Parts: C-alpha cells; sequence; structure tokens
RNA sequence: AGCAAAGAUCUAACGGAGAUAUACUCAACAUGCAACGUUGGAUACUGGAGCGGGGAAGGAUUUCGUGCCAACGGCACUCGU
RNA sequence: UAAUGAGAUUCCCUCUGUCCCGAGUUACUAUCUAGCGAAACGACAGUCAAGGGAACGGACUUGAAGGGCUAAGCGGGGAA
RNA sequence: CGACGUCGCUUUUUGAUCCUUCGAUGUCGGCUCUUCCUAACCUAGCGCCGCAGAAGACGCUAAGGGUUGGAUUGUUCACC
RNA sequence: AAAGAUUAUCCGUAAGCGGACGUGCGAGCGGUGGGUGUACGGUACGCUCACC
RNA sequence: GUGAGAUUGUGAAGGGAUCUCGCAGGUAUCGUGAGGGAAGUAUGGGGUAGUACGAGAGGAACUCCCAUGCCGUGCCUCUAGUUUCUGGGGUUUGUCGAACGGCAAGUGCCCCGAAGCCAUCGCACGGUGGUUCUCGGCUGAACGCCUCUAAGCCAGAAGCCAAUCCCAAGACCAGAUGCCCAC
RNA sequence: UACGUCCCUCUCCAAACGAGAGAACAUGCAUGGGCUGGCAUGAGCGGGGGGCUCGUCCCGAGGCGCUGAACCUUGAGGCCUCAUGCUCAGGGACACA
C-alpha cells in the first residue's frame, strides 16, 4: 500500500523536538465564547500528547500568552508550536516518565510551513 | 434552455439558477429582471450603479480593460 | 363528547413502529412478480447516494400546458460500482414459508467479502471460506455442489443468487467501509433449469448496473432515511404548537386521551426516534444510465449541449467526492444522506401509466457547485471570467524562471 | 430530584502524605485519576449609588500570630470568620 | 364637563411569529461523569375486555394477554 | 305525506330519585389530540318517484375517507 | 426429513443403469509454490501439505 | 467418570468423607415471515357536446387525457429562512501612547455570508388481486303454468380480506451458511 | 486449546447515555499546496476641497496604483494524492471450572 512503502528506520530518540502548526480554528468551532481559551490548551494537550505518547504536557508561558492574548473568545485560528520531548522520573517507579514542553514559534504568516524536527 | 445574464453585475445565470423580478416600473424591452446572488438583488435595491463595485462585469470592462 | 372540529389525524399509522432500521442497507423485503414468460433476468442492484443536481428536459405529454417545453426537474446521483456474485441460493414452498435449500459458492471469493464476517480483519487469521475452497475441489465436494445444484431444481421455485457491492473500485475516501454490502437478487423469468443456468453462468463474475436497468424506466429504492434522534412530537408527527402563554411548554400534544379507555393508546402521538428508518419509495424515473470515468471523459454532454463536462460538479459533491464509476441518475430524492448503500428494484407498480412510459432525452446537466451558489458550468468557464490572477502570474514568474 | 442569578478562569515554578504510585519477558500513550495553598505571569471583573475606605444599631473576640484538619465552611481544601 | 388616570370599553393608523405555519441559532438546564445528597409519598401491590357488585375493579367470575431486567421521556389511569 | 288513535325505540335534554363519594373524584366553555358509534351531510354501488333532461324527494348496503375560514357573544346554543 | 430403518459407497429413475485409488512406496481429484501472454486495474484461468 | 471449589460459630499442621456445578458450545453473515400494524382520499378543467332528452326554456354522463385540494412518506439540486464558520468587510463608544494587531460592550451594531438544518415558502413519490352486501339477474321447482331461491349459478360497494408497505422467531426458525472447538 | 468477541485508541451515514455504521500501519491522522466557494480590494509604499512655511516644501478626509488584493475554506466532521510529516514486536479483558 501507501503506509508500506515507507522509510521506516527505528524509534526517534528519548529526547526529540519538534515544531508543528495546530490549526485551532477546527477544534474551535461553535464553542461557548468564555471557554474558548481555557479549553483550547486542552486541545493543545491532546494534540501533542497522542503525538509524542505523553501524559505530561507543560505549557510553558509564552505559548499560554499567546492563546490567551485577544481574550477568552479569540483564541487564534493557528499557533506554530514547539514540542520538546523530556524525561524525568521519581526515584522508585516502575515505569520512565516522559513529559512534554510546549512553546510558541512566531511566524507572522502560516503558509508553507508543515513539521519539521528541530536541534 | 438559454443562459440569462445577470443584470446588476452580469454573471452567467444557468438554467434553474437565478431569481427573476419585475417592478412596477417595467421596461419594454427587459420587463423582468435575471438576479445571480441576494447581493446582486441587495446592491440592487439601494440603487449602486454595476460600475463602482468592483467584481461585476460593468467595473472590470472599464477599468481593467 | 365529540371533538368540537375535524382535522385529519397527524401520521401516518401504517409505519408503525417509528424505530431505528435494524441494518443500514436498503433490503428488499419483497421482489417483483415472477413472470416465467420472460427471459431470466437480475432483479436488484445497489448504489450509493452521491449528492444531487438538476437538469433540463423538454416534455412529450400531448395535452399538458408544458407540452414540447423544457422543465428543470431535480435528480440525484447514485454511484453504481458492479456487484460481483459469490453465491446461489433456491428456495422452496412450505405452509409456514418458503425455506432455504441451500447455497453454492464461487470457488473463489474476494477479500473484501470475506470481510464481512470479520469484526476484525487485520488483527485475524483471515481464515474464513478457507476450508471450503479446498473442499469444493475435492472428489466428494464436486459431488456435493452438483448435490444441491440438482436439489435447486427438485425442490425450488425462487432462485436467488449473492452479490457483493466490490468496494475497492469505489474508490471513494469518505464511504469509509472496506468489507463488501452483501444482499441476495432474485431471479426472475423462465422456469428453473433456465434460471439456474442463468445464474451460475454469471457467477464469480461481476454484474454492471445498466444490465439490469435501462436507461428510460421507473424502479424502486429500498433505502433507510436519514436518522435525526429523538424528536419530539411536532418534528416526528407534524403536529399543531401550542399557544404562546402555555404553562410548561409548547411543543406538546396537550391531550393524550379520554379518562376512559385508561390508557394511552398507540395512535397518540409521542416522541422519540426520528429518522433512520427504512423505506421502500416506488416509481423513482430513472434518467441516465452512466459510465465511467475511464470509458466516459464526457458525462453530463447532451447532444444538444456540446460543453464537455463530467457528472461530478465543480469541488465535488459536497461531503462525498467524485463519482469515479457507473451511475444511475434518477428523477428526484431517495430516502437517506450521501455515502448510504441504496438498492434500485424493479418496479412492482404497474408500468403503464404514460408518465412512466414517457422516454427521456436530456438538454442540460447542472455541473455547477454545490458549494455557494453555482456560477459557472465548467473550470474552463471560471477561467474566462477570471483572467490570469495573481498566484497565477507568480506561477509563470517562477515558470519563466525554471 | 438536585447542588443552573451575581460573566472566568489559564499557566509555570514551589509547598504538601495527597505521586510521575504497574507481579514478569513492557520505551513512553493505551494501568494513580481528581483535587489544595503561595508567589510570578497572562486574562478578566467590580467601575467611585464599588465584591473601595470608615461609623451608628446589632454582634462581642469574629481581631492578630502560630500550630493544626477529627467534626463544620451542602463540591473541595494543605485554606478558614 | 377642559385638564388629569398602572381605571372600564370600542374603532382606526403604524406595527409586528398572536396567527396562517412553522423553521433555525444562542446562553443555561435537562442529559453523561467526579464530589455531595434530600423530600413528597408509601396498607399490600400494580396488563386488560365484559359480567356482577356500595349500581366506573389492580385483586372476584369467564375470557385475552404477559420471558426476565433496564435508560430517557411522558402526562391516560392509580376515582395520584 | 298522513290527522284521530296506537305500539315502541333513544339516554347528546330535563324532571324525578337519593344508591356511591362531605378525614375532597378540582364544578363551564374554548384550545389541543386520539378513538368510537350510525339514526349517512359529501364521496362508492344501488333500488324507486306525481324520475323527459337538468336539479331533486324517499329508501337500501355501507362509518373506509372527508366534514372549513370568519364577524358578534365567556358562551353550548343562536345568527348572518 | 432422509429412506436400509434390520446390514450400509455414490449418481440418476419404479423394471432398469452411470463409476468407485490400487497396495511404507505409488497414483487421482486438490488447497499453496516459479518464470513469458488472456477474459469483464488485481483476482482468476495455462503448463510443499492434506484427503480418497 | 473426569476438572474445579466449599464444609466459614472454640488453637495448629495433616488427609478422610460429603455436598454444590463445570464437562459443549462460541462467533459471524444471508434470509423465512406467523402474528401485529396499515392509507391514500377528494376535486376541477379538456372533449363527449350544446349531443342525448325536450314543444321550447334548458341541458347530461362513462372511456380517455391534463391538472389540483387535503393527507402521507421522504428530500435539500433550485428558490426562500436560519449564522457562534463571531467567515470577510463596514461602523459607534471606551481602551492598549499613535499607526499595526486587536480587545471590552453576557455575540456592540449593520451588510453580505458557506456548510448544516429546514418550508406546501421549494422538490420528488404515493400500486394490485379477490371475497360478498345491497341489488339486478340465470336456470328452476314447490304449486301440471308462474317465480332471482327453495337446491344450485352469474355479475358485483369507497365496505371486508389479502398483495404491496412497516415491525417482526416469547412464532423459540432440524432455514441456509463462514470459521473454530467439542464429539 | 483455538477461531474469535469486547474494552481502550481512530472515523462519522449513527447518537441524550447505551446501541449503530466503520476502520484498526490504513492518504488513517496531521499540516501544507491546489481546487471550490465566501467577502469585496489587506498592511505598506508612492504620485484632493483647502490650508501653512520660506517656484518649492509640509498639513489634509477622501481618491488612485501595485491588487478580483488580503483573509477564510471542514471543523458535528467541502473537494483533490497533489506533496511531505507522524506510527516502529498496538495495549488491557474475556473466550477458558
Ligand atoms: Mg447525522
Ligand atoms: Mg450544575
Ligand atoms: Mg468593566
Ligand atoms: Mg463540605
Ligand atoms: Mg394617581
Ligand atoms: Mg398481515
Amino acid at each position: 500500500t501507501r503506509a508500506s512503502l515507507r522509510k521506516r528506520t527505528g524509534r526517534k530518540p528519548d529526547a526529540v523536538s519538534m515544531e508543528a502548526t495546530i490549526h485551532l480554528s477546527k477544534l474551535l468551532k461553535k464553542k461557548t465564547f468564555s471557554k474558548r481559551a481555557p479549553l483550547a490548551i486542552k486541545r493543545i494537550k491532546a494534540f501533542v500528547g497522542r503525538l509524542m505518547k505523553t501524559k505530561d504536557n507543560r505549557i510553558d508561558a509564552s505559548l499560554n500568552t499567546y492563546i490567551w492574548h485577544k481574550g477568552v473568545k479569540g483564541v487564534p485560528g493557528r499557533v506554530r508550536v514547539l514540542i520538546q520531548r523530556k524525561s524525568e522520573t521519581t526515584e522508585g517507579n516502575k515505569h520512565k516518565h516522559f513529559y512534554t514542553v510546549i512553546s510558541n514559534v512566531p511566524v507572522a504568516s502560516f503558509k508553507g510551513l508543515t513539521t519539521k524536527t528541530v536541534e | 434552455m438559454r443562459t440569462i445574464e445577470c443584470e446588476f453585475s452580469h454573471f452567467a445565470v444557468h438554467p434553474g439558477h437565478g431569481r427573476r423580478y419585475v417592478p412596477f416600473a417595467f421596461l419594454s424591452t427587459k420587463p423582468v429582471l435575471t438576479f445571480s446572488r441576494p447581493k446582486c438583488f441587495a446592491l440592487y435595491m439601494r440603487k449602486k450603479n454595476p460600475r463602482f463595485i468592483p467584481w461585476t462585469r460593468t467595473y472590470r470592462r472599464i477599468h481593467r480593460k | 363528547s365529540h371533538c368540537k372540529f375535524e382535522h385529519p389525524r397527524h401520521g401516518h399509522l401504517g409505519f408503525l413502529p417509528r424505530k431505528r432500521s435494524r441494518q443500514i442497507r436498503g433490503r428488499a423485503r419483497a421482489f417483483p412478480k415472477d413472470d416465467a414468460t420472460q427471459k431470466p433476468h437480475l432483479t436488484s442492484f445497489m448504489v450509493f447516494k452521491a449528492g444531487m443536481t438538476h437538469i433540463v428536459r423538454d416534455v412529450d405529454r400531448p395535452g399538458s400546458k408544458v407540452n414540447k417545453k423544457e422543465v428543470v426537474e431535480p435528480v440525484t446521483i447514485l454511484e453504481a460500482p458492479p456487484m460481483v456474485i459469490v453465491g446461489i441460493v433456491g428456495y422452496r414452498q412450505t405452509p409456514v414459508g418458503l425455506k432455504t435449500i441451500g447455497t453454492v459458492w464461487a470457488h473463489h471469493t474476494s477479500v473484501e467479502f470475506r470481510r464481512r464476517y470479520y469484526k476484525n480483519w487485520k488483527q485475524s487469521a483471515q481464515l474464513a471460506f478457507s476450508r471450503q475452497k479446498q473442499f469444493a475441489n475435492t472428489k466428494e465436494g464436486k459431488v456435493a455442489e452438483a448435490r444441491t445444484l440438482n436439489a435447486f431444481a427438485k425442490k425450488a421455485s425462487v432462485i436467488r443468487v449473492i452479490a457483493h457491492t466490490q468496494l475497492r473500485k469505489l474508490r471513494n475516501h469518505r464511504v469509509g467501509v472496506k468489507k463488501a454490502h452483501v444482499q441476495e437478487i432474485q431471479i426472475n423469468g423462465g422456469n428453473v433449469a433456465a434460471k439456474i443456468a442463468l445464474a451460475k453462468s454469471l457467477l464469480e463474475k461481476e454484474v454492471r448496473v445498466d444490465s439490469v436497468f435501462q436507461q428510460s424506466e421507473a424502479c424502486d429504492v429500498c433505502s433507510v432515511t436519514k436518522g435525526h434522534g429523538t424528536e419530539g412530537v411536532v418534528k416526528r408527527w407534524g403536529v399543531a404548537c401550542l399557544p404562546r402563554k402555555t404553562h410548561r411548554g409548547l411543543r406538546k400534544v396537550a391531550c393524550i386521551g379520554a379518562w376512559h379507555p385508561a390508557r394511552v393508546m398507540y395512535t397518540v402521538a409521542r416522541a422519540g426516534q426520528h429518522g433512520y428508518h427504512h423505506r421502500t419509495q416506488l416509481n423513482k424515473k430513472i434518467y441516465q444510465i452512466g459510465r465511467s470515468v475511464a470509458v466516459e471523459p464526457n458525462q453530463a454532454t447532451t447532444t444538444y449541449d456540446l460543453t464537455a463536462k463530467t457528472i461530478t460538479p465543480m469541488g465535488g459533491f459536497v461531503g462525498y467526492g467524485t463519482v469515479r464509476n457507473d451511475y444511475v441518475m434518477l428523477k428526484g430524492s431517495v430516502s437517506g444522506p450521501r455515502r448510504r448503500v441504496m438498492t434500485l428494484r424493479r418496479p412492482m407498480a404497474p408500468q403503464t401509466s404514460r408518465h412512466l412510459k414517457e422516454k427521456i432525452v436530456l438538454k442540460f446537466i447542472d455541473t455547477s457547485s454545490k458549494i455557494g451558489h453555482g456560477r459557472f458550468q465548467t473550470k474552463k468557464e471560471k477561467n474566462q471570467w477570471f483572467g490570469p490572477l495573481k498566484k497565477d502570474r507568480i506561477r509563470r514568474e517562477e515558470r519563466l524562471r525554471k
């Protein structure tokens, strides 16, 4: 098929970091105006959470400021966002803990921007 | 049938698409006026010229060619 | 005391229970009456709904005010990839009913046919029709095929074949199902020896829609209604809405019965499931049996309209995509949303009225956009209204820069 | 049944027992969720007939610091009249 | 009887979802979860047709139904 | 069609009664909605006429389907 | 619902009548294997494992 | 017989007997159609015809077409309605120093607005057989003729019952099937 | 024992919740491009009633040009495989005294 003819390598390393645009208007359409900025944090935590396979997602106040900078009902249509996956586990856990710190990338135009891995 | 053209914007009005209209001060040559949009009929009601609206065919034939 | 004035009651009471359909597909509860003087032929075919549009045609109706004048009629587009026959069942009459004698199979079944047997095909052993495939060409299994083919010739009055929609030739992105839709199509015509020979000959061979129907006929469309959830009594039954100053609410039936009989009746309108119901909807006149784009790049082109254009509108059918296969085009509406499988079945109504004998020639098929207001019939017409735009003059600047 | 007037909260770091809590042959998501206080930052609100600052009547320690969470503060609490 | 009236009445103009005849959107509920958690009510209980009867039965007589258990409704009965 | 008589059906009137309910059965008409009955106004077949046609009187089998919009009145009713 | 209903292969009809692998080695109807084109893209049709 | 548990009211490791049921089905598809529901109903025009009938005045009807009202089931191509796509723009007051980007006014307001939903405000569709009532008859006696009735027949209502249509095996379907298991 | 089914995950022809239709390494999802539509010509820059300064240079709503520009376009869920990203022995529970 098309998913079988892919140049699939191994896993990416446990510290990976990539930039992605998330079209936020497709997630916030006809939601009530007083909660569009509260549950746009949740739609970013779910976007990178099923992307990096993490439950710990940190918003890193550059991104919190960006989706709130036009009030609670003026959430932008897109954000170019910087994911960084890390690894830090409390001593004694039977399983390894990964977290994700998501931050802002200011671009001034979202056209022609696809997903790229940085560093 | 035939392709009528809109009164305001001179768009293409193919069969079963537009909405025709006939006023009390009717012309002998154009008794019924064909419109393609409500936006065409709305600028006809506020009595705008077809030129000076940049998306009609009257504008595009006097300014841009 | 009697009701003070009379209105006819709300809703047909013969479409009860207004519960969800047991299955999403159109299924014929009755085929046409078998005329054994005819030639053996199939009676139904599964098509998928692909939006709708309108046409222009001139009317041959002597006596009418629209005689030899052009009308605009709405039509619905139904995409029809051919169905592949995989079985032959045969039914025998009993005083209880109509009992199945058995089924022969095709010796070669599709992946998407035996996908219908799995809730999860990719994570499975995929070994369905695997011991029937190898027993069918043993010595004892070639006997048992001919054993039950003879038992059709002895006992069966009704011969049917089993087809499936063949969804991999339906290259559709939005019909997300990959397992095939399976139904039985009844053979009508001839005696039982003449039905089985037509059932044997088109076995493991695909049957195409223009071999079942003709261009200017009618048909029945067994199909499942578009679903609307739990709806109240005003949306579901069409009752009158109460005056504005009513306490606890408007969109209700005021009296649900007398003191005696001290029970609510089944005739009283209540709330519950509206939509997703099976309907049969006879006398759907067919206007165009289309042909695939690999054969016909010019599908909507008429004798009287020489614009070279396909059946798929500008920007596609909304929510569906592109009609990539053969298609039937019917007058009017059929019950159901787009993407839903529908059964075109031959009519049981007498097709003798002069409205239904009328041969159809078209003059225009609307291939304008269904997004927004349709304005251009082809993309060649939008590139002549709009000249070179800005994004074209910088693509022409990259093409000179190379 | 309900806990629907008085717009509204979000974020990171700390604090806290309140976590990042897993019998194997498991990289993580799919097996520890929810919830608390403080400071910073963002976003709002009250809008000077104020969820501002003082008095009478009434109350009489609710004031303040420090500990502390059994019961109470109709959800919660590490907070508290 | 002019002026005045949250007074009672009638017509006309403007006006409109009052209506023909309904449709569609919003906030909050209902609805689902987390925490918390009542009341009214309660003989026993609860499918009907006819008959009889304190002369309108859930129980009696003869018939007709009825596999069990659920969620959201709803206002015909329980002379609620 | 039918006086004088006469034999009756009906329980959409009213009177008569006082059986049931006064430790309560919410006491009118609209509005809404469903069903039933026939003593049939319209529609399907009919017979019969002081039935030429056209309109219609009377009757039969039939309750499957239909039986409105208004002015005044709180009205059932009435009346255009 | 089949017809041994008393033992036992099927096919086709009652009188008839078609054939049915032969003895661990063989063969036959067959499910899956390698290379150069056919019917309405990819499935079929040419030329190692089970069963008789 | 073979697997699995329990004998929990007074300490502990043992192992006797006894009781309870598990020991064959699971999953997936195509159909059957008893029984129940149940629907389409009215109208006007054309011509037939200014004909039948009639002194004249007047004045029909069926086949056959064409439409329509009420109802029913859908549908969204068109047209219309709806916009929290706050989509694009316009505009007022306050406010980030001004432009930019905006924001506040429980969606500030105005115009256009996709998609979706939706209107007799648009569009499409709405079909067969019998039984027999009234009745008119046919043969035909009782009653040597007569008589639709007594036996027997014919034709036959928008009624009734089926077909189509909707739900459908607690209607318990040795109806058919795919694959595993168990015999 | 196996075939398998179900949950979690994804999709929306379904939907109060269940159930349903589906998919389960799949152009499946994500973003971009093009189309299709919506509005109506973006920021920025440069050349008109009048009015300052000492023919020139500044203040000025509006206008014109680059510019059918700019933006929006599937999302409760328009189109096109048109390009690239992401998946790395899917995980739990039954089937099973
Ligand atoms: Mg839906
Ligand atoms: Mg609440
Ligand atoms: Mg304020
Ligand atoms: Mg508390
Ligand atoms: Mg006063
Ligand atoms: Mg029936």
